[PDB]
């Protein structure tokens, strides 16, 4: 998972 | 021959507008960084650490955004650099993040296939717009108000007196190109629109962008280096020496895992490098 990643895309 | 039609004119546009989002998300650009390292500046003139004496003082002296008076510090001289440069990661991860939803169609791409690009992508750009702080004695710190001496960093012990140095071996070579920050914002554009990164799901809209790309890049070297026919080539190539770049030091970082433990990235690039290879 990349959750910081795909909170910063969104 | 080239000739100048609406095809030409849109790879322009597309150009400009590259570089507009680049100036804006990028602090320190090229320009500003070449200015400060030979004086052609006022501003400041960067506070230069080439031994331990002056890097006592230059933590004194400069404001390092990630310092406060005070959380916890290393007290390891080696260890409070990393701790600098980690910080200085993490947020090169954001401003690369935000440039890449200015590239045209990135956003519409799948969610998931943004993540793999940025995971893939982000040190290779770091390390592409780390040697525009770089000559050969050192590298520009802290936004410029310091600058690091190459043989300093060599200095510090093992092993993190080996992270810097595969950098600089990269920005002597890269620099002798003479990108400018208008090249630059094309072909970091390029690196995050990699079609061949691993685990990508919906590879065709990817191409098609990188496509369109390397057209602007193409045209951009031809147009801004007359006298460098194997420019574009050259500039490829250059990719290639950045995946062996971040390999190494990915190799390094695992050193630092089993061997000084308190040390632990910042969780943002601990889902960077999980799984990266
Ligand atoms: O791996 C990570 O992302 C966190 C760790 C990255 C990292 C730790 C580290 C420790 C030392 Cl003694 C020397 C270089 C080091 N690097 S680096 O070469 O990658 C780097 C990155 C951004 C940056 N801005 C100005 S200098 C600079 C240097």
């Amino acid at each position: 998972r990349h959750k910081i990643l795909h909170r910063l895309l969104q | 021959h080239m000739q100048l039609n609406p095809e030409s004119a849109d790879l322009r546009a597309l150009a400009k507008h590259l570089y507009d989002s680049y100036i804006k998300s990028f602090p320190l650009t090229k320009a500003k960084a070449r200015a400060i390292l030979t004086g052609k500046t006022t501003d400041k003139s960067p506070f230069v650490i080439y031994d331990m004496n002056s890097l006592m003082m230059g933590e004194d002296k400069i404001k390092f955004k990630h310092i406060t008076p005070l959380q916890e510090q290393s007290k390891e001289v080696a260890i409070r650099i990393f701790q600098g440069c980690q910080f200085r990661s993490v947020e090169a991860v954001q401003e690369i993040t935000e440039y890449a939803k200015s590239i045209p169609g990135f956003v519409n791409l799948d969610l998931n296939d943004q993540v793999t690009l940025l995971k893939y992508g982000v040190h290779e750009i770091i390390y592409t717009m780390l040697a525009s702080l770089m000559n050969k004695d050192g590298v520009l710190i802290s936004e410029g108000q310091g600058f690091m001496t190459r043989e300093f960093l060599k200095s510090l012990r093992k092993p993190f007196g080996d992270f810097m140095e595969p950098k600089f071996e990269f920005a002597v070579k890269f620099n002798a190109l003479e990108l400018d920050d208008s090249d630059l914002a094309i072909f970091i554009a390029v690196i995050i629109l990699s079609g061949d990164r691993p685990g990508l799901l919906n590879v065709k809209p990817i191409e098609d962008i990188q496509d369109n790309l390397l057209q602007a890049l193409e045209l951009q070297l031809k147009l801004n280096h007359p006298e460098s026919s194997q420019l574009f080539a050259k500039l490829l190539q250059k990719m290639t020496d950045l995946r062996q770049i971040v390999t190494e030091h990915v190799q390094l970082l695992q050193v630092i895992k089993k061997t000084e433990t308190d040390m632990s990235l910042h969780p943002l690039l601990q889902e960077i490098y999980k799984d990266l290879y």
